[PDB]
RNA sequence: CUACGCCGCGACGAGUAGGAGGGCCGCUGCGGUGAGCCUUGAAGCCUAGGGCGCGGGCCCGGGUGGAGCCGCCGCAGGUGC
RNA sequence: CCGACCCGUCUUGAAACACGGACCAAGGAGUCUAACACGUGCGCGAGUCGGGGGCUCGCACGAAAGCCGCCGUGGCGCAAUGAAGGUGAAGGCCGGCGCGCUCGCCGGCCGAGGUGGGAUCCCGAGGCCUCUCCAGUCCGCCGAGGGCGCACCACCGGCCCG
């Protein structure tokens, strides 16, 4: 025998979309060809983002996309997001944007098109720039989910600011002993 | 079964060396500790204030805070199967500068000079220190003397 | 345009033909030069001791700088310090072998795994037979047999090692790129020693097989591969 | 027993709840019966508004 | 779908995924939140601090309708009216500002998170915050009160 | 689309036969009768099929016209070939290779026609 | 080239409690599909009959029996001793 | 001929002088509901959800499916914090005046700050071309360095409640 260890042999990663959506699997087929047959690492990132779960493909708001496109030297570039683009009613002036997204909210769609923008699907993006040249690969906030407020250290430990799992928020619900110096301790 | 006293088992660890009792020499109060420099935590027993815990005796850490009569040190203490960076306040009697880092700074100062000097004047020189190499070939002369014969000696009962 | 593109292709075939020919002549001449260098090393060691004995003095030869380390004990029940050092020598299996450049750091690593290895100083014939018969290359994390010179050239040609003769010279005479050439060598998977071992559980100097045998490792190699 | 993080739950099922369980398989039949009675009332008050005063 | 569950795979394994040593017994540790202060104290202290004890004044007959007062920030303010309303004010040569009645949209208090576009507007509400009125004033608007 | 309709019926189809670690497919225009995107006889804008004739002599080579895609009544053009073995295969090869009509099915169609023609000559003892 | 497909190269393979994946392993019922099977013999049962699969199991011949049964895509379990 | 102790089981240790098992057939044990938590799939997305009600030949299937929108009441989310009265999340810079008093009146713009990392993307010296050359024609590839920096991490500021 050999003096090795087999507990890390199988790398745990998505090698295909767990979805059975055929329109998704078709452009997974397409970008699997583009990643293999070109030297562009853009196609590789897009391909592996097509396998990711919905929690790993968070939505990108309209305000966040406009902010990233406003950065210097990013004009006349196609904003590419592997996920959903979402309208933001906190912005008032939507510029002209050429944008390729996996899915666009029907209200975000109208505002972009009204501002003279262009919307592409990923099959139109391949014919546009197969190597992903002149694109800005954006992403939604991965940790912007309610679950991440609960993750981290345990709530009853010092210097931890993680949200406890409580059925209700009120002065009767998990606030006395361990939460103030007058009832036991505070940490 | 063992007690949890803060100074259990420090009978010799915190005691003074033989014939080294008395007044604390005052150069130990004139050392300058900035932030980020490397200190060794001894923990002498003459001064009972600000004593390091016995687990940090002999360990080495890096200063991060400097107060009137003490420093804060980030020192790694291994707990079971993990290592975590404790932050302890220790009075300056119980520490001293670590000579390991002081010599490493010296080698760097010599390195940057050596790079500039040699590159200016044309040739390349070795800066990485190598481990001890195998001994080279050399001629060992006899100087006209035959090497002395050695034999094991007969056994005899000493005492 | 068929005629012109045909001639352009035949020009590129011929240029490749010339370049392959020129690389072969270089390989031939490097090996001829290495043969001259080796026999110079052999004659010089003899001559230096020869001239010392004429004067009545001694010629202490230069200490060996290359070793071949063979694991001789299995993987069952090994202390954690020995297990770690053997993994650092890439000896994870019984009757595996590898070349070790010798200095203070490596020698003290050998002393720790002393009961688990037999090692020594291989001679030139040992280096030839191991690389030629049992020589594999770790190319792209795979164990690819060294059946063509282009395998070495694509992975070690940037160091000047572009043939098996270059690899053997780099290993035998411990060159600047010994670490890269040696790490490129997949650890040698030798057979059981034909004719058997004396006793694997004791040091060589006490009628066993473990520990260091200075030049007697070559006798073991002939049986092992 | 609690296991790692979780929510402190207080299920109100300590009181023999299985004797008093209300099923709604008669809900579609109840909607039909109500709709029928609404119509019958509407025919009974012929020109008056069907939804009442 | 019971066919997709662990029970269909644990046939033939005698312990049914619950161990041979410690087994699957009825209630080891008590039922429910048993022993939250004695033998489950570590879990309660670690994950639910503040669980034990009283804090604050108890108030009988709390009517949730009396304290009903939903809030809307300044950034979502302009969405309470039509899209036509805002642009008509912005291109209006006359400095006639529109009226936003947040009580009509279901809010009572106007809070001051975000920023407002540079056009005056009259905002009607039951309550304002200090920074909310400050920012409405800063764009040339007006803060008026209702009941 | 051929690829879209393939993603629908690659596993859920009435013509599918999964049996004995094999997978066949029985739509009318499937040369080699195999469940494959290349040989599927329903999803492509242009397909070719070879069948025996109504009588027990000759073949009927059928091709899909390009215009009436959604009009299955007229979507197929059937012609009968009732010549000797060598002249028949030349007509099928010319129909496919010369017209550039699905050249990837040239050899499958020729082999299928050979099977049909050989299945029509009298059986031996 | 059933791209959920096919091919190439290298390394490796112990396992209780336990976890996970695959199952063209198996039972029963439902929605589809097989212009499916069947009194010219279904289910069931027996068999020194022929085979397949690592295996769970399955197919086929012979006999008895005398009226129902199964494959594939999904769905649901009072589903394997 | 070689090997070969009886399974199950609790056990540090079972072939055990430990317990159950004479044999065969049939039956026979992690189910359902409720509540959470996390993961994944789907629709819509600062929204979302009709689940209770009503309307459609009153009903084989159909106790299904479809529709409502002045049925969205309501739930959950979009705002937190305090025992509570209550309060409640915009900043960056250039300028003139007090005193640019550690600072107030404003203007102008920009619209969540900055540092270190950071996939991807952009610019790019100089190279890779043909029978050859002095002279460029149009784009293809490699590439020193340079630039904007997604998500995320560390840190430093900033805003809200006590
Ligand atoms: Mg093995
Ligand atoms: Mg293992
Ligand atoms: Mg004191
Ligand atoms: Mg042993
Ligand atoms: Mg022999
Ligand atoms: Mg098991
Ligand atoms: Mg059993
Ligand atoms: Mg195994
Ligand atoms: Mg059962
Ligand atoms: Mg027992
Ligand atoms: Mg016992
Ligand atoms: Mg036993
Ligand atoms: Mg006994
Ligand atoms: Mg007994
Ligand atoms: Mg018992
Ligand atoms: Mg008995
Ligand atoms: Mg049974
Ligand atoms: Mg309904
Ligand atoms: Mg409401
Ligand atoms: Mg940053
Ligand atoms: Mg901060």
């Amino acid at each position: 025998g050999v003096d090795i260890r087999h507990n890390k042999d199988r790398k745990v990663r998505r090698k295909e979309p767990k979805s059975q959506d055929i329109y998704l699997r078709l452009l997974v087929k397409l970008y699997r060809f583009l990643a293999r047959r070109t030297n562009s690492t853009f196609n590789q990132v897009v391909l592996k983002r097509l396998f990711m779960s919905r929690t790993n493909r968070p939505p990108l708001s309209l305000s966040r996309m406009i902010r990233k496109m406003k950065l210097p030297g990013r004009e006349n570039k196609t904003a590419v997001v592997v996920g959903t683009i979402t309208d933001d009613v906190r912005v008032q002036e939507v510029p002209k944007l050429k944008v390729c997204a996996l899915r666009v909210t029907s209200r975000a769609r109208s505002r972009i098109l009204r501002a003279g923008g262009k919307i592409l699907t990923f099959d139109q993006l391949a014919l546009d720039s197969p190597k992903g040249c002149g694109t800005v690969l954006l992403s939604g906030p991965r940790k912007g989910r309610e679950v991440y407020r609960h993750f981290g250290k345990a709530p009853g430990t010092p210097h931890s600011h993680t949200k406890p799992y409580v059925r209700s928020k009120g002065r009767k619900f998990e606030r006395a002993r361990g939460r103030r110096a007058s009832r036991g301790y505070k940490n | 079964t063992n007690t949890k006293g803060k100074r259990r088992g420090t009978r010799y660890m915190f005691s003074r060396p033989f014939r080294k009792h008395g007044v604390v020499p005052l150069a130990t109060y004139m050392r300058i500790y900035k932030k980020g420099d490397i200190v060794d935590i001894k923990g002498m027993g003459t001064v009972q204030k600000g004593m390091p815990h016995k687990c940090y005796h002999g360990k080495t850490g890096r200063v991060y805070n400097v107060t009137q009569h003490a420093v804060g040190i980030v020192v790694n203490k291994q707990v079971k199967g993990k290592i975590l960076a404790k932050r302890i306040n220790v009075r300056i009697e119980h520490i001293k500068h670590s000579k390991s880092r002081d010599s490493f700074l010296k080698r760097v100062k010599e390195n940057d000079q050596k790079k500039k000097e040699a590159k200016e004047k044309g040739t390349w020189v070795q800066l990485k220190r190598q481990p001890a190499p195998p001994r080279e070939a050399h001629f060992v002369r006899t100087n006209g003397k035959e090497p002395e014969l050695l034999e094991p000696i007969p056994y005899e009962f000493m005492a | 345009n068929f005629a012109e593109l045909k001639i352009k292709r035949l020009r590129k075939k011929f240029a490749q033909k010339m370049l392959r020919k020129a690389r072969r002549k270089l390989i031939y001449e490097k090996a001829k030069h290495y043969h001259k260098e080796y026999r110079q090393m052999y004659r010089t060691e003899i001559r230096m001791a020869r001239m010392a004995r004429k004067a009545g003095n001694f010629y202490v030869p230069a200490e060996p700088k290359l070793a071949f380390v063979i694991r001789i004990r299995g993987i069952n029940g090994v202390s954690p310090k020995v297990r770690k050092v053997l993994q650092l020598l890439r000896l994870r299996q019984i009757f595996n072998g590898t070349f070790v450049k010798l200095n203070k750091a490596s020698i003290n690593m050998l002393r720790i795994v002393e009961p688990y290895i037999a090692w020594g100083y291989p001679n030139l014939k040992s280096v030839n037979e191991l690389i030629y018969k049992r020589g594999y290359g770790k190319i792209n994390k795979k164990r690819i047999a060294l059946t063509d010179n282009a395998l070495i050239a694509r992975s070690l040609g940037k160091y000047g090692i572009i043939c098996m003769e270059d690899l053997i010279h780099e290993i035998y005479t411990v060159g600047k790129r010994f670490k890269e050439a040696n790490n490129f060598l997949w650890p040698f998977k030798l057979s059981s020693p034909r004719g058997g071992m004396k006793k694997k559980t004791t040091h060589f100097v006490e009628g066993g097989d473990a520990g260091n045998r200075e030049d007697q490792i070559n006798r073991l190699i002939r049986r092992m591969n | 027993a609690p296991s790692r993080n979780g929510m402190v739950l207080k299920p109100h099922f300590h009181k023999d709840w299985q004797r008093r369980v209300a099923t709604w398989f008669n809900q579609p039949a109840r909607k039909i019966r109500r709709r029928k009675a609404r119509q019958a009332k509407a025919r009974r008050i012929a020109p008056r508004p069907a939804s009442g005063p | 779908p019971s066919r997709l569950r662990k029970t269909r795979k644990l046939r033939g394994h005698v312990s049914h995924g619950h161990g041979r040593i410690g087994k699957h017994r009825k209630h080891p540790g008590g039922r429910g939140n048993a022993g939250g202060l004695h033998h489950h104290r570590i879990n309660f202290d670690k994950y639910h601090p503040g669980y034990f004890g009283k804090v604050g004044m108890k108030h009988y007959h709390l009517k949730r309708n009396q304290s009903f007062c939903p809030t809307v920030n300044l950034d979502k303010l302009w969405t309470l009216v039509s899209e036509q309303t805002r642009v008509n004010a912005a291109k209006n040569k006359t400095g006639a500002a529109p009226i936003i009645d947040v009580v009509r949209s279901g809010y009572y208090k106007v809070l001051g998170k975000g920023k407002l576009p540079k056009q005056p507007v009259i905002v009607k509400a039951k309550f304002f915050s200090r920074r909310a009125e400050e920012k409405i004033k800063s764009v040339g608007g007006a803060c008026v009160l209702v009941a | 689309s051929a690829h879209l309709q393939w993603m629908v019926v690659r596993n859920c189809s009435s013509f599918l036969i999964k049996r004995n670690k094999q997978t066949y497919s029985t739509e009318p225009n499937n040369l080699k009768a195999r469940n494959s995107f290349r040989y599927n006889g329903l999803i492509h804008r242009k397909t070719v099929g070879v069948e025996p004739a109504a009588d027990g002599k000759g073949v009927v080579v059928v091709i899909k016209r390009r215009s009436g895609q959604r009009k299955p009544a007229t979507s197929y053009v059937r012609t009968t070939i009732n010549k000797n073995a060598r002249a028949t295969l030349s007509s099928i090869r010319h129909m496919i290779r010369k017209n550039k009509y699905r050249p990837d099915l040239r050899m499958a169609a020729i082999r299928r026609a050979s099977a049909i023609l050989r299945s029509q000559k009298p059986v031996m003892v």
